[PDB]
């Protein structure tokens, strides 16, 4: 052949240059932005309380409170409705902006 | 730097913070995966490689 | 044959390397995140009075 035995193959050729550009050149910012959104969604769910029960004080007497905790029928003071009480924390709803972004 | 974006090893690595998530989606890697099979397949579609 | 009788077959080949990468390499984080969500749903229902 009489010349160098090496062959150059660029992916995206550069004007009057040897080395081409890979796809990672254009997606540097997009990957970083996408990573921030995903971590934010996990932190919102992960750090949030889940499965914990909150009971207002004075709604149940000493004996009735134990029976409720043991899974039996109980009686409550009518001044406080357990429907709005007995908070059962769950995962907060994900904002629509995070999905849109 | 380009290799540091294909895999999360270099500057693209998220900071390590206690009590917070450290995950990082591989956007660059996903694009490359759909390109490997697309380009390798035509060369391996026949027993003879050179005509 | 005159050479080693072993044959190497990689799943996802690595550039200039013998051992390939299985699918478990890319799904390490996804499985852990998915597991956390499923356990949270069960805990909410299981611990709730019914």
């Amino acid at each position: 052949d009489g010349k160098l035995p090496f062959v150059l193959i660029p992916y995206m050729p550069v004007k009057r240059d040897m080395y081409g550009e890979p796809d990672a050149e254009l997606l540097g910012d997009n990957q970083a932005v996408l990573g921030a959104v995903m971590r934010g969604m996990i932190d919102l769910l992960g750090r949030s309380a889940n499965g914990q029960r909150g009971m207002p004080k004075g709604m149940l007497d000493a004996l009735n409170s134990r029976r409720y905790r043991e899974g039996e029928d109980y009686e409550y003071n009518p001044t406080q409705n357990p429907a709005q009480m007995i908070i059962e924390h769950k995962f907060p709803e994900l904002p629509q902006s995070a999905l849109t972004m | 730097e380009w290799n540091d974006l294909m895999r999360i090893e270099g500057k693209a690595k998220p900071p390590k913070v206690k009590g917070r998530s450290q995950v990082q989606p591989k956007l660059v890697r996903r694009q490359a995966e759909w390109r490997y099979s697309a380009l390798t397949e035509p060369f391996l579609g026949s027993n003879k490689l050179f005509k």
